[PDB]
């Protein structure tokens, strides 16, 4: 027995209905119970149980979660969504084997916003230790469609760079990315500019961020 | 009220082995099923088997995926579950959890303990290098924690008294070691007037470092 969720990912905005299918290869009910429980994770977090028995509501959960159906075909509804359900959603058999579905991954729409550049070069104490990276923040930004190209001394530098997105925040619902471009102290120490360009649909030119390493 | 709270996960080597525990408080332990489930980074929940209570003579069920290889297990005098796991390999690393399954009318999975993270690797402990990062009407300054193996780390600022403005990005593996950086936005008005501080932890080689983000 497999249980198999509907689009695997979905994206709906702020006060409108979420709904995510869960399908069982064979029924999950029996005359008197259906067995499907519906959870809620979110990044660094254990799951959190929304429904139990296929439609009732587990103590403590927000009443915009509600689950139905029965034999093979279930349903789970979020409505309003709110900021805070921006999380994975799991089905699961609750009894037997207690098989879990594969996870929808809820995105919450909104409006566009820029990203927040900052640029930071290596830490005097880690160029004592012998080693240099240069990082710089992209926050805040929505969506989530971004690219950082790095130049040293004006020529775009591929290798060693290092991307980390942070998942759709519970408060404002924007993303933010972290990019590390690593790099020998022989190398950073041989050139002078360093620049970090952001492209997303905020701006129709890169937001620029830039530092020279004899001005500092 | 009710408690699961496991330990025991970290790094072990490639056909090792490993015994997690998961501490429980506030039920009666021995009239519930209790369950093992784990997800490895990145994808989605797997049950591994349970352990009945005592009216089923604390028999024991496991996932085809684990069967023979790990062994669940029950201390009721002290109310702790056990999985006990042998020829680990690459595949088995993951976050792993225990959850009261069924007892008294009970729905299963409701609580659930915080996780713990197994990794399996040929790969040494090393601890993370700490570094500030500081800049060149709201400002942004940063952590950078690089080369540490396995994860996880914790950061914090200030101890905790600054929690919102904060984006601690996942971890990137670079050949063998993991490399994470932190980052948090305040008003100017309060820096560096009123300092700011990064807590890292990595318990899998007792560090614990505090970074003062100092100007240039
Ligand atoms: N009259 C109800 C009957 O209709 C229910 O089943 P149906 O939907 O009609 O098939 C029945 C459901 O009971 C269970 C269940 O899932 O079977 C089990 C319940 O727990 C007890 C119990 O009867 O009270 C007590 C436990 O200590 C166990 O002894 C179980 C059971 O005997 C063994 O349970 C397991 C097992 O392997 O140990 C695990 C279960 O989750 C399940 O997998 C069962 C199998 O169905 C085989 O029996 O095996 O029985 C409750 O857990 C109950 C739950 O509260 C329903 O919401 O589910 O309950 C009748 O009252």
């Amino acid at each position: 027995i497999v249980l198999t969720q509907s689009p695997a990912s979905l994206a709906v905005s702020l006060g409108q209905r979420a709904t995510i299918s869960c399908r069982a290869s064979k029924s999950v009910s029996s005359s008197v119970n259906s067995y499907m429980h519906w959870y809620q994770q979110k990044p660094g977090q254990p799951p959190k149980l929304l429904i139990y028995l296929a439609s009732n509501l587990e103590s403590g959960v927000p009443a915009r979660f509600s689950g139905s159906g029965s034999g093979t075909d279930f349903t789970l509804n979020i409505h309003p969504v709110e900021e805070e359900d921006a999380a994975t959603y799991y089905c699961q058999h609750s009894r037997e084997l207690r098989t879990f579905g594969g996870g929808t991954k809820l995105e919450i729409k909104r409006a566009d916003a820029a990203p927040t550049v900052s640029i930071f070069p290596p830490s005097s104490e880690q160029l004592t230790s012998g080693g240099a990276s240069v990082v710089c923040f992209l926050n805040n930004f929505y969506p989530k469609d971004i690219n950082v190209k790095w130049k040293i001394d004006g020529s775009e530098r591929q290798n060693g760079v290092l991307n980390s997105w942070t998942d759709q925040d519970s408060k404002d619902s924007t993303y933010s990315m972290s990019s590390t471009l690593t790099l020998t102290k022989d190398e950073y120490e041989r050139h002078n500019s360093y620049t970090c360009e952001a492209t997303h649909k905020t701006s129709t030119s890169p937001v620029v961020k830039s530092f020279n390493r004899n001005e500092c | 009220e009710v408690m699961l709270v496991e330990s025991g996960g970290g790094l072990v080597q490639p056909g090792g082995s490993l015994r997690l525990s998961c501490a429980t408080s506030g039920f009666t332990f021995i009239d519930y099923y209790m369950s093992w489930v784990r997800q490895p980074p990145g994808k989605a929940l797997e049950w591994l088997g349970f352990i009945r209570n005592k009216g089923n003579g604390y028999t024991t069920e496991y996932s085809t995926s684990v069967k023979g290889r790990f062994t669940i297990s029950r201390d009721n005098s002290q109310s702790i579950v056990y999985l006990q796991m042998n020829t680990l390999r690459a595949e088995d690393s993951a976050t792993y959890y225990c959850a009261r399954d069924i007892g008294y009318g009970n729905s299963p999975f409701a609580y659930w303990g915080q996780g713990t993270l197994v990794t399996v690797s040929a790969a040494s402990i090393t601890p993370p290098s700490v570094y500030p990062l500081a800049p060149g009407s709201m400002v942004t300054l940063g952590c950078l924690v690089k080369g540490y193996f396995p994860e996880p780390v914790t950061v914090t600022w200030n101890s905790g008294s600054l929690s919102s403005g904060v984006h601690t990005f996942p971890a990137v593996l670079q050949s063998d070691l993991y490399t994470l950086s932190s980052s948090v936005t305040v008003p100017s008005s309060t820096w560096p007037s009123e300092t700011v501080t990064c807590n890292v932890a990595h318990p899998a080689s007792s560090t614990k470092v505090d970074k003062k983000i100092v100007p240039r």
